[PDB]
């Protein structure tokens, strides 16, 4: 039951808690960025150098 | 002491100003302003210290340097943006902080208040310099008036200026010697701020009702610490929003044109967080008067504590002076508009007018509506 | 001033619950939102007036200015 | 001891021991036709040299000198009335008059 | 008469707090600067270096900078000498100094267009208008010898002759090089030029906004979570009688 | 090759406001160039036009531009 | 006196719908804390980033 | 024409410090005089006042107020301290004058 | 407190670190080193703050700037001289101060 499983295992021991903040942050980062980057770029299709980089690298 | 959080000379201070500090239970956001003001002091000192890592105080290099600091230094642009804006978030919070204090008579904690003024003054002072630094058309011409502004003081004036700034005209020296002041000053603000809080702690924090709070008072930590961290992010979002979406939104563009000692820009609008007093200054046609007005325009805060007559502290139960208050806050927002406005009949008069209600509302109205309300209670 | 030397308080029973045994969320739509309005409507008639007044003085001021700029079709009918 | 150290670390700013004297400038009066004002780079602050019109010169004389802040008739401030020269530095707080 | 005309707003491709700059457009914007403005308008704060990865290719910009010779350091015999413009050089200055330029442009000083877009209220909107917008002075109004009427410019008399008409060049990408069109491209450039960070700066802004969104509530709960102890609370006065 | 500007200024120069303005101008123009001694200038009137013209010039111009 | 004293009703007034007598407050909240903590755990997280 | 009586009533409900449920005197800022005044208060009224203040604070701290019922009515407002406070003041003014 | 020298939050500090501070009766010069160290900290901060009023941090101007700061600025030369030397009086005192402390186990 997630929340309960979580608390007991992750949030109870101040030792553990922290440990998940870290390993979590690593995950949040990696994911937040890719997501953000995508959201962004997509809202600017064909305007970015990544997008015209090709008229000297095709598309 | 098994405590430690209280048995350690240093460590105590903390667990005595952030933890264990007795603070009134009932406290509105208007109490965050200050903890914020700090974060500004920081954001300013941190960013600026870092921006100074690339500045080059010297006419011929001064302007460009900054540009370089932006275009060339990684995130140097972000640093600048943040800095120039912290300036504002700084003045905003300060302007609000003063508000709050004014309308809860926190100005009754006199010393904590008087020091406060000093801070303002200095924050106004330090912000004057620094803006000179980038040496833009504004930077220059601001340097030339503001400084020259001490022309008024007779005998010791003309001289004090031809010293204030370098030699006999705002030139390189004045610049280097300003950078220095700017680099230095903030650290003074920091110090005084310490002195400010010291005086405070002597007398607990106020509280919106303006009646003893010993009856309640909660441990600063558990509560207010969070509350600050929150307010941190709240009035952090705007400031950042600006800095990442429309940085120069508040920044006059006219200053993007390197200084020219020969031509002051038609349309010299001072920085927003300065306009009010600015207006006051020009609406009192007389060098001296102009300045004087200004002088007191800000140097009046020192008298508010003596212009307090209400038998009650705050004015939450003083609906009368209460609106007089907003009449003031607005009378200020006005002076401001009238400041960002050229000098013609449609304005001007409006100007000197509000630039009259201002004083009166303070020097006279308040204390009058003050005693009056007491009598509407048999006091 | 520290704790334990604040006030001579007698006879005040206070009951509060652990935050985990209660809900922070709170009771919006019941007591929540209501009081919010209870206040917008309480001070609206004490704050807004002056701001409103400014506004006018702002518009008036601006229009008039923008007017005093336009020519009097009759500053020279000849 | 102090008196001096002070004086000292007080002049350690005023002036700078670097002073010029470009007090001499040559101007082709024909560069400034009638009705307009030319600005020159002169001695740390701007310099105004103007060709005044018949009317310009005429109204500057018709000025109510007794009602002036700084009473001075135009003719006691300029030699050739068709020619007026000024330091383009406002007296208030130091800006360049437009 | 302090009477002026305020420039209308154009929906630029990069106006949106979340919309980057059309890098393609800047590329052209660059060319129009290089081929027509970089002969009067200095632009000291940029350099081919930048173009790389933003609208040009390394090899592209390099050969692009070769296109100009620059005065460089002392000999062994110590004497300025010219040599092929490297990648790190800054965009060429057209005049050795201002007063030199002023003597080349009918007594006027073509301002450097590094920060032009943000040095004049209106930015692109202004600039664009200014370019695409000259015309005969209405009556009673007479511009003097050497100037050119342009309503949008204060004084309405500019020292810059309409520097942009149809075809003045030929965007190698196959773009109708119409005035309106080119003039657009110049402005989008003048922007990036004025603040290369643009995109990077907005993207950032994006994330910054998603953190506020996420963080502030979190701490809000936390703030409430913690205060509930008080919000909840209840008093009562029980003296003995 | 035709400049979408000039074409779009053609349409726009026809919108009610332009006309009610272009007219206001046309008069003034020939109202000042008809006299020998007059300080009047048809700038103001000129703007009002422009102001209005270009305003839609903008609402549409960038659609045809790449 | 003192026997006449009670903890008033905080039931719906506050209290999460996992707390209304007749059943262990325990076992229940040792889930609730997870959440309130979950947030914090997250905020900490978000902050790190 | 217009009763000061009629007026006070206004201001009273206008100040609305009774919405929190505390008497006028429960508000007067605590200056040297008042302190001495309040320090002369019979323990009855003291604890009364206290609670009223703590309740007031507790409300205020919750942003919420007291049911229309519990507000205190103007005519029923008890100037519990005015009397002491006054002696105080004159006591002082008596001393201040004597020290001249 | 009728004292004031003790009833004022700020004012106390002073009358608590310069007046009223209990210090051992028997104390050699080796105890001045520190109060001196301060005066250096000052002399340094004061002079340098003032010397920075003329410095120009930038390769091409950096060297000269100082020279200028000397030759050009009134007593600017004195300022510099004092500064560079305070540096030493500073290290001297510090070096002695550490001495003293070492040989009286003040390091305790
Ligand atoms: C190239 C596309 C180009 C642009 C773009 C352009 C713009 C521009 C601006 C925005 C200004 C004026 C802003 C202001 O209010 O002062 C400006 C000014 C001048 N220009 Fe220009 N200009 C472009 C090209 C050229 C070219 C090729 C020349 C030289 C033939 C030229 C010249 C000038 C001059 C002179 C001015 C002076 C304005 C004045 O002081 O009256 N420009 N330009
Ligand atoms: C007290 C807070 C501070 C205020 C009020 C402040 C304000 C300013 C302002 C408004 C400017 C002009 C920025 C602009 O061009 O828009 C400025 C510039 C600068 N400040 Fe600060 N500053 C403060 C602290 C600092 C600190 C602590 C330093 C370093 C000691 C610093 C170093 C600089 C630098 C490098 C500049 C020049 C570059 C630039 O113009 O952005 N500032 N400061
Ligand atoms: C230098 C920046 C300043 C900082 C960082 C600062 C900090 C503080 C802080 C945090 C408090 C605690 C309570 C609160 O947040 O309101 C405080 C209180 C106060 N400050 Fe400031 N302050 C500053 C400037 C000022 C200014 C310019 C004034 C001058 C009008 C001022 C007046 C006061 C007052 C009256 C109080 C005490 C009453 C109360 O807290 O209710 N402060 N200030
Ligand atoms: C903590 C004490 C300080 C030490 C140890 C110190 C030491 C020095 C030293 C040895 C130099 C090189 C002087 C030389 O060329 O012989 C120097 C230079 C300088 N210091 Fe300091 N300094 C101190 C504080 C300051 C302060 C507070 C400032 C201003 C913030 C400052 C600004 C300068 C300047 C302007 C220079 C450059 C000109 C020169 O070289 O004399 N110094 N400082
Ligand atoms: C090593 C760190 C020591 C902590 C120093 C730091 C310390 O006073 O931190 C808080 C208490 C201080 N504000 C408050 O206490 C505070 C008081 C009443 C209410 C609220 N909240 C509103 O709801 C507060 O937030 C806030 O204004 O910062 C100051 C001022 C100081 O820090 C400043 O010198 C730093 C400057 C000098 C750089
Ligand atoms: C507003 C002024 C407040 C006074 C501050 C000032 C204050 O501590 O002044 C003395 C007590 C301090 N030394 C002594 O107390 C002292 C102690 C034992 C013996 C002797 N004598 C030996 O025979 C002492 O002299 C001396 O070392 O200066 C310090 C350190 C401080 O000042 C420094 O922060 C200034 C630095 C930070 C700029």
């Amino acid at each position: 039951t997630l929340t309960a499983r979580l608390y007991s295992l992750l949030f109870r021991r101040t030792s553990t808690f922290a440990l998940t903040i870290v390993v979590g942050a690593l995950l949040f980062e990696r994911a937040f960025d890719q997501g953000a980057d995508a959201i962004y770029e997509h809202i600017n299709e064909g305007k970015l150098w990544k997008h015209i980089k090709h008229k000297y690298e095709n598309k | 002491a098994p405590n430690i959080r209280k048995s350690h000379p240093l460590l105590k201070m903390i667990n005595n100003s952030l933890i264990d500090l007795p603070a009134p239970s009932n406290i509105s956001a208007w109490w965050n302003f200050g903890s914020l003001l700090a974060v500004c002091l920081m954001t300013q000192i941190l960013t600026g210290l870092l921006l100074a890592m690339h500045y080059t105080a010297d006419t011929s290099l001064a302007f460009s340097s900054v540009a370089h600091t932006c275009r060339n230094v990684q995130y140097g642009w972000l640093i600048r943006n943040l800095h120039a804006n912290g300036a504002s978030f700084f003045f905003i919070c300060i302007f609000l902080h003063i508000g709050r204090g004014l309308y809860y008579g926190s100005y009754l904690y006199k010393e904590t208040w008087n020091t406060g003024v000093i801070l303002l003054l200095t924050l106004m002072a330090t912000a004057f310099v620094g803006y000179v630094l980038p040496w833009g058309q504004m930077s220059f011409w601001g340097a030339t008036v503001i400084t020259n502004l001490f022309s008024a003081i007779p005998y010791i004036g003309h001289t004090l200026v031809e010293w204030a700034w370098g030699g006999f005209s705002v030139d390189n020296p004045t610049l280097t010697r300003f950078f220095a002041l700017h680099f230095l000053l903030p650290f003074a603000i920091a110090g005084i701020t310490i002195i400010h809080l010291t005086f405070l702690h002597e007398s607990g924090s106020n509280n919106p009702l303006g009646i003893s709070s010993d009856s309640d008072k909660i441990p600063f930590h558990p509560y207010y610490s969070f509350k600050d961290i929150l307010g941190l992010t709240l009035m952090l979002t705007p400031f950042l929003t600006l800095a990442l979406f429309s940085p120069n939104l508040l920044g006059d563009p006219e200053n993007f044109t390197p200084a020219n000692p020969l031509v002051t820009p038609p349309h010299i609008k001072p920085e927003w967080y300065f306009l009010f007093a600015y207006a006051i200054l020009r609406s009192i046609p007389n060098k001296l008067g102009g300045v004087l007005a200004l002088a007191a325009s800000v140097l009046i805060l020192f008298l508010i504590p003596f212009l307090h007559k209400s038998k009650q502290r705050t004015m939450t139960f003083r609906p009368l002076s209460q609106t007089l208050f907003w009449l003031l806050v607005a009378n200020l927002l006005i002076l401001t508009w009238i400041g960002s406005q050229p000098v013609e009949h449609p304005f001007i008069i409006i100007g000197q007018m509000a630039s009259l209600s201002y004083f009166t509302i303070l020097l006279i109205l308040f204390p009058t509506i003050g005693t009056l309300e007491n009598k509407m209670l048999n006091y | 001033r520290q704790f334990g030397h604040l006030t001579r308080v007698r006879h005040l029973i206070t009951y509060s619950l652990s935050p985990f045994e209660q809900r922070p969320f709170p009771h919006y739509f019941s007591k929540g939102v209501p009081n919010v309005w209870r206040r917008l409507r309480a001070c609206i008639l004490r704050v807004a007036p002056p701001f409103l007044a400014f506004y006018l003085l702002y518009t008036w001021g601006t229009q008039e200015f923008e007017k005093s700029k336009r020519k009097n079709p009759a500053a020279y009918v000849n | 001891a102090a008196k001096n150290v002070v004086t000292q670390f007080v002049s350690s700013m005023s002036a700078s021991a670097d002073v010029l004297a470009m007090s001499k400038i040559e101007i082709k009066l024909s560069d400034i036709p009638e009705g307009k004002n030319m600005a020159f780079k002169w001695r740390g602050k701007p310099l105004f040299v103007r060709h005044r019109t018949k009317k310009e010169i005429d109204q500057e004389a018709a000025v109510e000198v007794s009602q002036l802040r700084d009473p001075q008739h135009d003719l006691e401030r300029v030699k050739k009335p068709e020619w007026v020269i000024l330091i383009g530095v406002c007296t208030h707080l130091g800006c360049v008059p437009i | 008469s302090d009477l002026e005309l305020h420039p209308p707003s154009y929906p630029w491709s990069h106006r949106g707090p979340l919309s980057s700059l059309d890098h393609t457009s800047i590329r052209r914007g660059f060319q129009v600067y290089k081929q027509v403005c970089s002969s009067c308008h200095s632009m000291d704060y940029v350099a081919y270096r930048h173009l790389v990865g933003v609208c040009y290719t390394e090899d592209e910009a390099k050969a692009l900078a070769e296109e100009v010779e620059v005065q460089d350091g002392p000999n062994e015999d110590g004497e300025m000498f010219m040599r092929p413009g490297k990648l790190s050089d800054y965009f060429p200055k057209p005049y050795p100094n201002p007063e030199a330029a002023r003597a080349a442009n009918n007594g006027a000083l073509p301002p450097d267009l590094s920060y032009i877009v943000r040095a004049r209220h209106g930015g692109e909107d202004y600039v664009f208008s200014l370019l695409t917008g000259y015309c005969e002075p209405p009556t009673g109004v007479s511009v003097r010898e050497g100037l050119y009427f342009n309503p949008y410019f204060p004084g309405q008399a500019i020292g810059m002759a309409p520097p942009i008409y149809n075809d003045v060049l030929e965007f190698d990408d196959g773009t109708p090089a119409t005035m309106s069109q080119v003039a657009k491209d110049v402005c989008t450039f003048l922007r990036w030029a004025a603040e290369p960070e643009h995109d990077h700066r907005k993207r950032m802004g994006l994330k910054m906004l998603l953190m506020m969104g996420l963080l502030v509530p979190l701490v809000y709960y936390m703030k409430r979570h913690k205060w509930s102890v008080l919000k909840s609370r209840k008093l009562a006065y029980r003296p003995p009688k | 090759l035709v400049d979408p500007l000039t074409t779009v200024r053609e349409q726009c120069e026809q919108l009610e406001k332009c006309v009610k303005a272009r007219e206001r101008l046309e008069l003034c123009d020939e109202r000042v160039s008809s006299r020998s001694q007059t300080e009047e200038d048809c700038t103001e009137e000129l703007f009002d036009f422009l102001h209005a013209r270009d305003h839609c010039v903008a609402h549409k111009l960038f659609n045809s531009l790449k | 006196s003192h026997t006449d004293i009670k903890v008033p009703n905080f039931s719906d007034y506050r209290r999460p719908p996992d707390d209304y007598s007749t059943k262990s407050s325990r076992e229940s909240d040792p889930s609730r804390k997870g959440f309130s903590y979950l947030v914090t755990a997250v905020t900490t997280l978000g902050v790190a980033y | 024409s217009r009763w000061l009586e009629g007026i006070r009533k206004w201001y009273y409900n206008a100040a609305g410090f009774n919405k929190y449920g505390l008497m006028r005197d429960d508000t007067i800022y605590e200056n040297d005089d008042v302190k001495e005044a309040i320090r002369r208060l019979p323990e009855n009224l003291y604890d009364d006042r206290m609670f009223r203040i703590k309740r007031a604070l507790d409300l205020n701290m919750r942003q919420q107020i007291l049911p229309k019922e519990q507000w205190t009515k103007y005519e029923e407002d008890v100037p519990y301290l005015e009397p002491y406070l006054k002696e105080v003041i004159r006591e002082r003014k008596e001393r201040e004058e004597w020290d001249k």
